[PDB]
RNA sequence: GCCUGUUUACCAAAAACAUCACCUCUAGCAUCACCAGUAUUAGAGGCACCGCCUGCCCAGUGAUCACUUGUUCCUUAAAUAGGGACCUGUAUGAAUGGCUCCACGAGGGUUCAGCUGUCUCUUACUUUUAACCAGUGAAAUUGACCUGCCCGUGAAGAGGCGGGCAUAACACAGCAAGACGAGAAGACCCUAUGGAGCUUUAAUUUAUUAAUGCAAACACCUGCAUUAAAAAUUUCGGUUGGGGCGACCUCGGAGCAGAACCCAACCUCCGAGCAGUACAUGCUAAGACUUCACCAGUCAAAGCGAACACUCAAUUGAUCCAAUAACUUGACCAACGGAACAAGUUACCCUAGGGAUAACAGCGCAAUCCUAUUCUAGAGUCCAUAUCAACAAUAGGGUUUACGACCUCGAUGUUGGAUCAGGACAUCCCGAUGGUGCAGCCGCUAUUAAAGGUUCGUUUGUUCAACGAUUAAAGUCCUACGUGAUCUGAGUUCAGACCGGAGUAAUCCAGGUCGGUUUCUAUCUACUUUCAAAUUCCUCCCUGUACGAAAGGACAAGAGAAAUAAGGCCUACUUCACAAAGCGCCUUCCCCCGUAAAUGAUAUCAUCUCAACUUAGUAUUAUACCCACACCCACCCAAGAACAGGGUU
RNA sequence: ACCCCUAUACCUUCUGCAUAAUGAAUUAACUAGAAAUAACUUUGCAAGGAGAGCCAAAGCUAAGACCCCCGAAACCAGACGAGCUACCUAAGAACAGCUAAAAGAGCACACCCGUCUAUGUAGCAAAAUAGUGGGAAGAUUUAUAGGUAGAGGCGACAAACCUACCGAGCCUGGUGAUAGCUGGUUGUCCAAGAUAGAAUCUUAGUUCAACUUUAAAUUUGCCCACAGAACCCUCUAAAUCCCCUUGUAAAUUUAACUGUUAGUCCAAAGAGGAACAGCUCUUUGGACACUAGGAAAAAACCUUGUAGAGAGAGUAAAAAAUUUAACACCCAUAGUAGGCCUAAAAGCAGCCACCAAUUAAGAAAGCGUUCAAGCUCAACACCCACUAAAAAAUCCCAAACAUAUA
């Protein structure tokens, strides 16, 4: 055992979750699912028939709520049959009306070939970024490499985002946070920072959702 | 399944000695979850003659069945009326074969 | 949550309430409220500024108008289906829902930069308190106490019991391990034919009010009846973790007392709540049986009268009361010994109790798990035993178990952290060995070893989980979460509030989130400088050696640097200044025992020997420190709470 | 005096247990069983008794002799309360300074409030202090007088406030409320005295039975021996019922009462979905709630019961045992690599036969080689001897001892 007590506190915190308890019960691989599903019941990101590219999907909740949404599983005959590509360096158990690249990371040219080869009408319509650097014990380091990490799928993006299209990606709170909102300002007319209740709340983990994609 | 004490398990014959078997028997037998040994007909014999002749041979003046059957100290207070029959050889499900 | 504002006086200031604006409902009116008012008004409510979206059950097609249809009548026995009239003076729909947004907030969360003893890691000084002297002088508490320790016993738990050990007696000052330490106030579960508040589609009412009708009276009043509103009185059976969905409560049969009777709770199964044939299924009467009481229930000789007291395991219901001329009849009173008729909810709760309370409540071994051994199948290139190991067995230590072969989720002085740790070894590191599928460095495995040590941070996802950076290693456990009269998160867990779900509601959740009061002056036991023996890492030498084909790369012995720990100190530095401190400086000493070998018998070889024996082997370590005693005026002190101690040549 | 030996405070409660829990600082005083019917006992009179009524098939009259204490939350009636607080009415008062086109504006006094921390917790205080805070021309704060009253008031709903304790104030009365619940229940001595059940809005209680006590009447009671008490299911025991004799002395009936009962542990047999332990439960018996001795302390195990005094004696039960693993020396040619399948299996991948030479060796029992090659074993001589486990947490736990006559 020998338990720390940050590493009992985080314990207690974690079995006392709703989320996780709901995640078993929904069959939800990661409780961060729902925070998805939030911000789709606020802003409605996710139609049918929509192209979806995930990064950092694994363990692939993410793409679960994706093809639920988008019916890229076809389940609903009548809505339109939608994509979902995920893409994380770590192996994603397969899932049914979905495809995984694996491994690759979204800042490589060449995984970006591979991506818009795999997706129809090389375009993605939303992307969706949940990834984080493993945390080094500093806030400071860890908001600065996520920041870096936003910003080369921000920078990737033109090539796999269609004109008018939605991006999602995870943020720790930080100094830099207000340079990268900017940045989106100019490339996305809708621009919002969202903190599911989903999140936790000793957590600085907020949600930039970009809309209406221009250049 | 159930096994009481004196019940052949299994049985085993054909143009062998008692010796050539006895080491896999015996095995098997320490394996099992009651006490067990490996025995031919002339061993289950000997073993027969042998508790009889201790049975005859006895110089204790007094046994259980005497004083269980006769009472003699109010002893069946103490026991089971089917410690008549067992003669003080089983107790529980345990086996005592070095008890007259 | 628009805002300013209001709220639980005395644990909640809030997201709750109110609030402009908007919306719904009700009302055509005077001399005591509304109001000396009148529909742009007034009252009862909902929602919460503004701003932007969201609006038809108005009868259908065809070319305001014809025509079936809708509604009403009549003909028709009555209908079907025919004859006539109307729908053409107007209608809007939401106390509906979402969406940004300016300002604001002792609201909840995140964050930039600085800042600071919050912390690394604490120190110095002042005041209060303190201790001593003088005066005054409480409280909780108290069976009596001449009030020790270890192990055991007492389902846990002992100052007092057993076996050991210890022990002149008395203050004063600290301490909080024990005295299930003290005072209330709790929280949890259960109980009472104990309360109360609230709700209703619980039962019983309509005395009250309002309206209506019928009498009376010639509109009001009175009597009667009906309808509503408003209340009023009273209750909320029993079993089943507890809760939801269910099941059960009476009678008969089997497991089931092996053989007179009785007796197996709970459970596992079955069945019964009739029916058929008589119509003397008439009357009466010895003696008996009996569901362990009573009440009920059962059998029956003889006799009178007839003829030539039915089958079936249960197949059932007291009293009262009602109907009836009598004879009789009446409850799925099934909660089945039966109240004539009464439900929910309480986190606003109350009282009287019981139980946990708190370390037992389930203590001499069935099921299951882990560990070690045994078994010798099987992996390991061949090769059980370098390493791993199937079905099993044995030993030790945990967990679970009496019936809804239903989904749950439980528990809750429950568990984190701080402080200080005591202990075990089943060793994570450091020591010493044996084996290896051990060339060396790393390893794998076992034996021995508890002296010493065993880090600092942070959570994007992870069902007792990680991530970052380290380390010689970041051990597994017991100690009533070890430790709350030393301190502190969260949970049980609640008084306020909201969200999702449930419920007609009150309210609930075994769901989520915000806010939220436990005080203690120490009487006793125990203890308050045992001390004098330190570990580890890294670097260098060996040496780049041995080893190895290279790549790589030791062990002993020695040297140097550190870190920590224990014990001191102030020359400098730093906090500061006759001094106290660390961030500074100084010192730090013995081994461990598992095996590896000679000689040599039982057993003339061999054999390390629970043979006599011989070495590694170290054995009892040892040495260090302390050690003379005026006056006990006074003064001083590097000594000190008091006391004591040192100096006064 | 102490030292020695022996000795687990008292009361009360829980089905049973105390050592658990309850109550007690101590002293003095005060503080808790009230009555009938019917029975019994003792008199009077007696088919009658009684000082009208009433009873009477020996009764009647009289007397004696049996039935506690404290405690709720509540409910209702009649008063008293708005000098606190909630709201309102009448007529008043207060609000520095600075910024502001000027305000339920901002900073900020006084004033009002009470966010957060610390102190305090029998306190300065039955809600305070210090700092820090929110507001501070207004839906503001505040003085005076008046009003609304409990089946109620009042409320920017907090079940808020209504004189420190409001889910319904306080006081008095009804009221000695009621309490199947808790606690208590006061001289001395002796005697008899313990666990089948049924019903119940019932399992914290009560009524009947069972057991227990007393008094009275009368004859059997208990222990028991032959005989006797079922088939079916295919099995089933210890036993039980009934019972002369005998050994014993009790039993039944009558009259009158109370009180007790989910008892606990041990031995045995079982029951709870075909759970050997545990839990729950039934039966038989024992012990315990009654003494003492013993087993380490010890309710339930063993020994033992009928009471006192003794500085006598004989006894009963009554002290655990156990220590464990040696083993052969010598020697081995050959028909042939026995045939089939197999790259080949040649003694040992598999199948069939299992003969045969020396004096004596299995067409080979175990290892080992891709197959071979090899190391054993059985074989001949030689004559040798060969007879089974352990661990834990404060500190091991009587001291010890193999050798004088049960
Ligand atoms: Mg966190
Ligand atoms: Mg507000
Ligand atoms: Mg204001
Ligand atoms: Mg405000
Ligand atoms: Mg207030
Ligand atoms: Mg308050
Ligand atoms: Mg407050
Ligand atoms: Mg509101
Ligand atoms: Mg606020
Ligand atoms: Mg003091
Ligand atoms: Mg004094
Ligand atoms: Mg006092
Ligand atoms: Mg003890
Ligand atoms: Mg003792
Ligand atoms: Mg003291
Ligand atoms: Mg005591
Ligand atoms: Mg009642
Ligand atoms: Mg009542
Ligand atoms: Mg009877
Ligand atoms: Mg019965
Ligand atoms: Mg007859
Ligand atoms: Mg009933
Ligand atoms: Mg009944
Ligand atoms: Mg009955
Ligand atoms: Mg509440
Ligand atoms: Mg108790
Ligand atoms: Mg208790
Ligand atoms: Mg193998
Ligand atoms: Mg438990
Ligand atoms: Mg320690
Ligand atoms: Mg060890
Ligand atoms: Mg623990
Ligand atoms: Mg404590
Ligand atoms: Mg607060
Ligand atoms: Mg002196
Ligand atoms: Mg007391
Ligand atoms: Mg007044
Ligand atoms: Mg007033
Ligand atoms: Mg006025
Ligand atoms: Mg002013
Ligand atoms: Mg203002
Ligand atoms: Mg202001
Ligand atoms: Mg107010
Ligand atoms: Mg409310
Ligand atoms: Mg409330
Ligand atoms: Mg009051
Ligand atoms: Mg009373
Ligand atoms: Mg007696
Ligand atoms: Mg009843
Ligand atoms: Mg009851
Ligand atoms: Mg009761
Ligand atoms: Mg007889
Ligand atoms: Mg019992
Ligand atoms: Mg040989």
């Amino acid at each position: 055992k020998n338990r720390t007590g940050a590493e009992h506190l985080w314990l207690t915190r974690h079995l006392r979750d709703p989320f996780v308890k709901a995640a078993k019960v929904e069959s939800y691989r990661c409780r961060s699912a729902f925070k998805l599903l939030e911000v789709n019941e606020r802003h409605q990101i996710l139609r049918p028939g929509l192209r979806v590219l995930d990064c950092g999907a694994a363990p692939g909740a993410w793409s679960q709520v994706a093809v639920q949404k988008v019916n890229a599983a076809g389940t609903d005959p009548s809505s339109p049959v939608g994509f979902v590509l995920g893409v994380d360096l770590l192996h994603i158990f397969p899932l049914e009306g979905a495809t995984f690249l694996c491994p690759a990371d979204v800042t490589d040219p060449r995984t970006s070939q591979r991506i818009l080869e795999v997706l129809p009408g090389r375009r993605a319509d939303v992307i969706l970024s949940d990834m984080a650097p493993n945390a080094t014990g500093f806030r400071d380091l860890d908001h600065d490499r996520l920041i870096s990490l936003c910003l080369t799928l921000l920078s990737v993006t033109p090539d796999i985002l269609q004109p008018g299209g939605t991006f999602l990606c995870k943020t720790w709170a930080g100094s830099q946070s207000r340079r990268l909102q900017r940045r989106l300002t100019e490339e996305f007319q809708n621009v919002r920072i969202i903190k599911p209740e989903a999140s936790r709340k000793e957590s600085s983990e907020v949600y930039f959702l970009a809309t209406q994609y221009h250049g | 399944t159930p096994v009481k004490a004196g019940r052949l398990v299994v049985e085993m014959g054909g143009r062998c000695e008692f010796e050539e078997v006895q080491g896999f028997l015996d095995q098997v037998a320490h394996k099992l979850p009651f006490a067990a040994k490996a025995v031919s007909r002339g061993t289950l014999e000997k073993m027969r003659k042998d508790q009889e002749e201790r049975e005859r041979n006895n110089q204790n003046p007094w046994t259980f069945e005497r004083i269980a059957t006769a009472n003699m100290l109010g002893i069946r207070k103490v026991l089971s009326p089917y410690d008549l029959t067992h003669k003080g050889k089983y107790w529980g499900k345990f086996y005592m074969p070095k008890r007259v």
